[PDB]
RNA sequence: GGAUAGUGGCCUACCAUGGUUUCAACGGGUAACGGGGAAUAAGGGUUCGAUUCCGGAGAGGGAGCCUGAGAAACGGCUACCA
RNA sequence: UUGUAAUUGGAAUGAGUACAAUGUAAAUACCUUAACGAGGAACAAUUGGAGGGCAAGUCUGGUGCCAGCAGCCGCGGUCUCCAAUAGCGUAUAUUGUUGCAGUUAAAAAGCUCGUAGUUGAACUUUGGGCCCGGUU
RNA sequence: UGAAAUUCUUGGAUUUAUUGAAGACUAACUACUGCGAAAGCAUUUGCCAAGGACGUUUUCAUUAAUCAAGAACGAAAGUUAGGGGAUCGAAGAUGAUCAGAUACCGUCGUAGUCUUAACCAUAAACUAUGCCGACUAGGGAUCGGGUGGUGUUUUUUUAAUGACCCACUCGGCACCUUACGAGAAAUCAAAGUCUUUGGGUUCUGGGGGGAGUAUGGUCGCAAGGCUGAAGAC
RNA sequence: GUCGACGUACUUCAUAGGAUCA
């Protein structure tokens, strides 16, 4: 009936500050000016493709 | 101290620490790298258009269940199957195989109804206004 | 010194070895024309601004010119690329 | 004293039609206006949601007569309410300076030194005495 | 061993005693008490330099706190080249494979464990608790120093020292009571600073636990080409 | 190849407690 505390292991996970830069360039460089154009453009476009 | 800077002339060593730890809100990174449509249904759009391969509770005995409603569908986009919504079997009349079908989001697990049949209004075909055009 | 309407490595000849940078230079991305403005928010802030006005650039893409006070003009001309 | 009218009475009016005139470069339209223009005032308002009831009808299951699904199909024969309103529906989209947290459930680096950056003990003409004109 | 069996043994094992050799480790004293930035640190004696705290009516006068870059060290395990090789011992081999509290036991033991010259730089590297500064309760125990007493013992000539008793003061590991405050609570003299928030500064996180599903993405990842069993009458 | 790691996106499991009454 012992029931030891379970020890949360420290993270191995990559960080969400350490996934960016998992991929083969860092994802962070490549971001645009406006994000708020992308949403709408992007939208538009979708449903005349 | 709150773990932070206070000083008067602190404001650089504020600005970059922000700048840096915004991109750890998943909202943040998806607005930015432009990734938040990974998620999105149809990929982005609002709608999505759809090759109706057959209808699969046709057979269904009882009428106008949850099964006989749904419609196998393949999206043209990516060519992905899928399984759709019609209102009514009534509609199902109208929705024959290899027609064209807009479908929009919504027997868990089918996530999508079908709004266009053949580029009309499947609500106006149901309502007798408009007849669809073959 | 040449050229320019004129200042100026703008270019030429000879000289020195300098110029910027962790107070972020240089390089990369930008669905970046900039602003007056627009939306939201109690306040701080956050986003949008191709679009009635101001300013800049272009006339399919580079290069080069006559005329004329004013143009590297394109509803002017010449080549090349398509 | 409540609800319902393909009951009933004569009064009003513009949507529309139209002499004319106004309008305009010329027209259309607006504002005007002779004359027509209303009882299903058929001169026929919409978009969504919710809930019923019916059969010699149909399917499915069972501790009989029942229950679920549902019901434009039966022997012949060719319905009620709710919301908005000239507008209504559907789909996608839509971090803390002020002011976050870090023992026990995100996050304090194994420790120390150390450049940039940020920050950094106290002290130098205080007090007192008069004059003027302002407000409430 | 639960019982056996590999194993040694009439060439004398095991055990007794007198020695000698090799390599580790510093029991009991030993206590979260002491030292060190941490990891760590325990036999005697010598040498080398280093350090906290205490005492100072000594000295310089802001020389300071924190710290991206950069640097020194960093338990155990591990790698390269020598040495050493007692004990223990990953791997490997081998005896037994019967019995569930004794159910993983035994023997041999390579590398390692030790050390020298460099690498590797990870731990529950824990107070699961950054650093500096101030303030906010009583109580007695301890470690180091210092002050004080007409206090005990000792110096067995005195004495002066040493060791004790008491009071206090600095600094430290700490510990009790506390409606002082905080916290949901365990609890905390800090995890407190009169209702919601500013003494200075560095770092980290944007959600946890246990299971899965898919993937227009990124980086990766094999072999095979001559081989053929048949108890009943 | 129903391959491994990572990234991305989703699904899923852990919610009852006190008082009274029969
Ligand atoms: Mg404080
Ligand atoms: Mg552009
Ligand atoms: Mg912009
Ligand atoms: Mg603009
Ligand atoms: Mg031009
Ligand atoms: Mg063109
Ligand atoms: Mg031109
Ligand atoms: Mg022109
Ligand atoms: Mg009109
Ligand atoms: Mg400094
Ligand atoms: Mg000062
Ligand atoms: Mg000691
Ligand atoms: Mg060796
Ligand atoms: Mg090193
Ligand atoms: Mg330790
Ligand atoms: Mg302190």
């Amino acid at each position: 009936e012992q029931s030891n505390k379970q020890h949360r292991k420290a993270k191995e996970k990559n960080t969400a500050k350490k996934k960016l830069h998992t991929q083969g360039h860092n994802a962070k460089a490549f971001a645009v000016a406006a994000p708020g154009k992308m949403a709408r453009t992007m939208q538009r476009s979708s449903d005349v493709n | 101290g709150k773990g932070k800077p206070r000083g008067l002339n602190s404001a650089r060593k504020l600005r970059v620490h922000r700048r840096n730890n915004r991109w750890a809100e998943n909202n943040y990174k998806k607005r930015l790298l432009g990734t938040a449509f990974k998620s999105s249904p149809f990929g982005g759009s609002s709608h999505a258009k759809g090759i109706v391969l057959e209808k699969l509770g046709i057979e269904s005995k009882q009428p106008n269940s949850a099964i006989r409603k749904c419609v196998r569908v393949q999206l043209i986009k990516n060519g992905k199957k899928v399984t759709a919504f019609v209102p009514n079997d009534g509609c199902l009349n109208f929705v024959d195989e290899n027609d064209e079908v807009l479908l929009a989001g919504f027997i868990p697990g089918v996530r999508f109804k079908v709004v266009k049949v053949s580029g009309v209004s499947l609500l106006a075909l149901w309502k007798e206004k408009k007849e669809k055009p073959r």
